């Protein structure tokens, strides 16, 4: 048996905690242009910022 | 066959080729790069 909670503050908001995160520049779509091994093929793509996050 | 008969399709060599457990592997002279075969990213089978 498990529970879990966010203390907050008494007006509500929510301080004893601070979320950071990487800015992103621009995209790109690994691999480049592919070309499929049949027509009716299929694949999955996969695209990452500047910073390799998989986006 | 007679023993001078030029070399048979071998029965394992068949079978090796339809399990497709071969490694491929990219022209490493190609230029630009190649596309990863199809073989080269078959998934694990689910069992055996």
């Amino acid at each position: 048996f498990t529970g879990r909670k966010v203390v907050t503050e008494v007006d509500g908001s929510f301080v004893r905690a601070v979320e950071l995160q990487l800015q992103a520049s621009s995209i790109t779509i690994v691999g480049g242009a592919f070309a499929l091994a049949t027509t009716t093929g299929t694949k999955q793509l996969k695209v990452r910022d500047d910073n390799g996050t998989d986006v | 066959g007679l023993i001078s008969d030029p070399v048979e399709v071998d029965p394992i060599q068949v079978g090796r080729d339809e399990a497709g457990w071969v490694q491929e592997l990219r022209d490493r002279e190609a230029w630009p790069k190649q596309e990863v075969p199809e073989q080269a990213k078959k998934p694990a089978k689910v069992g055996n």
